[PDB]
Formats: structure tokens, sequence, C-alpha cells
């Protein structure tokens, strides 16, 4: 079957500057009925993929102005002409000349926007968890460019590490920013030992680390 | 088009 | 215009039959396609089926793997996928090839099914609430939320009052835990003037366990 190269891998672009996507093909798309049957795909995080165009060039009456094609027989091009928040996704070429379809690798498209500052929360572990034996503390970081952030657990001032899980969000497809939850789990008898709990945050907005600390038996 | 038609890769 | 069955999980070696309600259009008029989407980058074609005499058209490497079947009456299409191994988890899509300028092309996408190929058993989730208090705010904003811990398979379903609460929720993709569990968190940003009259409740819906769990989630002194 046709292969589809795309590149780049990811792209990260400015809301409102230009965008360029590249798609190439082992084959001629062209068909012998004179159709280059190319299509180019969006598909936004938790979202099913849809069709921006057609034919290389041709928009699906739905999708904005901004979305163009240009492409020849082999190599492929889609241009965003101001890149917006909702353009986030991945984004795959799509040949339909030559059976069977096939799919390229896929170009991750980030929407760059100004630097924001994480908002830092920390929830002591409930009742209902203490109960059943294990004691789960999460640090909270909400609504911050870029992704690239640094969570540290420190229990009574001694840095922790091999007991934290976390995970970052996609990209927000309205303000373009990123949340992050760090999640430190312990036993019952691990928890109790211990009185002060914190989560040390560091980012690229934040000029020194911030610091969520709770006490245990303070609820 | 009463009957479906599609894109050459549907088909062999 | 097209809805999908729920996620499947499924032991190796077994079958599983996924379904795809069309409305809307005419049914007999446009082909029905099927697409695996492995992971973020793999998105492969299955193949086609034309809804009116029910003539089929697969991809050479799913001949023995799927089958796909209509059923007029119901104007729904099926999907059976047979003697199921590791590399057959993934989302399935059905999507339609649509008409538009004198051109064809996939205008209407399911929402897809999620299939996860194991021969562990289900096991349904655990809700715990993120209480609001004073070291979860931040100008006069407030945090909380419901942790969804040690469930299998994916995916959980998390909203908030019964999909009233939308906006400042964010649901975290579920992290996979030493235990081969998954678990994950769904966090919501509300004014922490509104914590005493406001009332937030987390809805799980754990489908491949038929397990649903609504959480009240009150503020706490700490």
């Amino acid at each position: 079957d046709i292969v589809m190269t795309q590149t780049p891998l990811s792209l990260s672009v400015t809301i409102g500057q230009p965008a360029s996507i590249s798609c190439k093909s082992s084959q001629s798309l062209l068909h012998s009925n004179g159709k280059t049957y190319l299509n180019w795909l969006q598909q936004r995080p938790g979202q099913a993929p849809k069709i921006l165009m057609y034919l290389v060039s041709k928009l699906d009456p739905g999708i904005p102005d901004r979305f163009s094609g240009s492409g020849s027989e082999t190599d492929f091009t889609l241009k965003i002409s101001r890149v917006e928040a909702e353009d986030l996704g991945v984004y795959y070429c799509l040949q339909g000349t030559y059976y069977p379809f096939t799919f390229g690798s896929g170009t991750k498209l980030e929407i760059k926007r100004t630097v924001a500052a994480p908002s830092v929360f920390i929830f002591p572990p409930s009742d209902e968890q203490l109960k059943s034996g294990t004691a789960s503390v999460v640090c909270l970081l909400n609504n911050f460019y870029p992704r690239e952030a640094k969570v540290q657990w420190k229990v009574d001032n001694a840095l922790q590490s091999g007991n934290s899980q976390e995970s970052v969000t996609e990209q927000d497809s309205k303000d373009s920013t990123y949340s992050l939850s760090s999640t430190l789990t312990l036993s019952k008898a691990d928890y109790e030992k211990h009185k002060v709990y914190a989560c040390e945050v560091t980012h690229q907005g934040l000029s020194s680390p911030v610091t969520k600390s709770f006490n245990r038996g303070e609820c | 088009g009463d009957r479906a038609a599609g894109q050459p890769a549907g088909d062999r | 215009q097209l809805q999908q069955s729920g996620p499947e999980l499924v032991k190796p070696g077994a079958s599983v039959k996924i379904s795809c309600k069309a409305s809307g259009y005419s049914f007999t008029g446009y082909y029905m396609h099927w697409v695996k989407q492995s992971h973020v980058k793999s998105l492969e074609w299955i193949g086609r089926i034309d809804p009116y005499d029910g003539a089929t058209s697969y991809n050479q490497n799913f001949k023995d793997k799927a089958s796909l079947t209509v059923d007029k009456s119901s104007t729904t299409g099926f999907m059976e996928l047979h003697s199921l191994t590791s590399e057959d988890s993934a989302v399935y899509y059905c999507a339609r090839e649509g008409h538009w300028d004198g051109d064809w092309y996939f205008d209407v996408w399911g929402a897809g099914t999620t299939v996860t190929v194991s021969s562990a058993s289900t096991k349904g989730p655990s809700v715990f609430p993120l209480a609001p208090s004073s070291k979860s705010t931040s100008g006069g904003t407030a945090a909380l939320g419901c942790l969804v811990k040690d469930y299998f398979p994916e995916p959980v379903t998390v909203s908030w009052n019964s999909g009233a609460l939308t906006s400042g929720v964010h649901t975290f993709p579920a992290v996979l835990q030493s235990s081969g569990l998954y678990s994950l968190s769904s966090v919501v940003t509300v004014p922490s003037s509104s914590l005493g009259t406001q009332t937030y409740i987390c809805n799980v819906n754990h489908k491949p366990s038929n397990t649903k769990v609504d959480k009240k989630v009150e503020p706490k002194s700490c």
C-alpha cells in the first residue's frame, strides 16, 4: 500500500501566525480519471477525526477559509492562515487513489500562547479512603503555559521519590493552557507516621518555587 | 445518487 | 448522525460485535467505513459495506479478522472481530462517505468504540472526594474534584451534576499504577463563596463493569 510521510511530527504555532504541514506519498496519487484523492483530517483530543479538505484543495463547507491545501501528485501541503486556539489536535493525510486507504503518521499541533503561571492546590486524603488503608495526596496545577513543569513532594521537609505519579491534561481548546495533577500514594501506616505534607512547584512563569502545605489533623 | 459511490481506494 | 456501542472488554481468543446506529440520512445511499486507531499515530482503514445490498469490501489485513454486516430494518451497521489478540486493542470508528460538490469524503464520524483485549477481568472503580479547603483556594476561587481509583479497563466516564457543570472542568488522562489498575482525577474551579449554596456531585460511569457512582463533594475544615 501507499506509504504517507508527514513532516514535521510535532509543531508549535502562535495564535494568529501561519502554519504549514507536509505530506509525501510513495507513488503519484493521480488517478486514471485525473483526480488526486488526498484528504486532510483533524482530530481534536477526545473527539473523532474530521475531514478538513478533500481533493487537495476543496474545503468542507463547515471549515473556515483560513485552512488551505496545495499539493502536486506526490507532495502535499496543508496551510493555516492564522492559527486559532480551536485548531489544536493531530492532523492526518489520507490518500484515496489506490486501494486500500492509508493514513499518515500524524502531526501534533500545539497552540503557542503567552506564559501563564499555574494555580497550585492541594487536597488532603479523604477519610473514606483512610478507612480502606491507603492515602492519596493530590497536588493540582491549573491553567498554566507552557506545559513544562516540575513538581516535587516533601514530607516533613524530606524530599520524596518513587511514590508519586503525575498526569497532564491535553491543551485547552479555549485558553490553550494545561493542567497537571500529582498524586502521592501511601499506606495508612506510612501516612500516619508524619505530619507535614507539601508539594513544591517550579514553572517558567514563576520566579521562585511555590509551596502548598498542610498538617495532618487540621481537618 | 441513489446507489452509493466513493473514492477509488474503497474498492479494488 | 452516527452512534456507536459502548466500550468492550474481551478475553484473548474471544469475539466482539460493535454496532453503528445511523440516523438522519438515506442509509442505503452512502458507504459506511470502519477505521482502527491503535494509538495516536496509528490510523488504519478496515473496510466498507454498501447498505443497499450488503456488498462488503475489506482491507487485506482484516480479511480473517473483521466481517461487516448490515441491518436495513434498524439502519444499523455491525462489525464483528474474530479471534482477538493483544494487537487488536484499539478504538474503532465508523464513518459515512458523504457527497458534496460532486466529490466523496468522510463527512460524518462515529464517536468511537474502545476495545480492550485482556485476560484480566473488569474491576469497578473507587470514587473518593477531593474536598475543597483553605489549602485549595486561590484568589476567591476554590478547587474540588473526585479521585477515581483502581478500575480496569479504560475508559471511565466522569461528569459533574449530570452534565450541567462543564465550565472549568478538567478530567485528567488516567495513569497506570503498579497494580496494573488505572486511576484518574476530575477537577473543577468554582467560586469559594458558592461552596455553601451550590452542590457539586461527580458522576462516575464505568461501563465495562456496569458501575455508576455519584459522589457529593462537600467542603472540609482543613
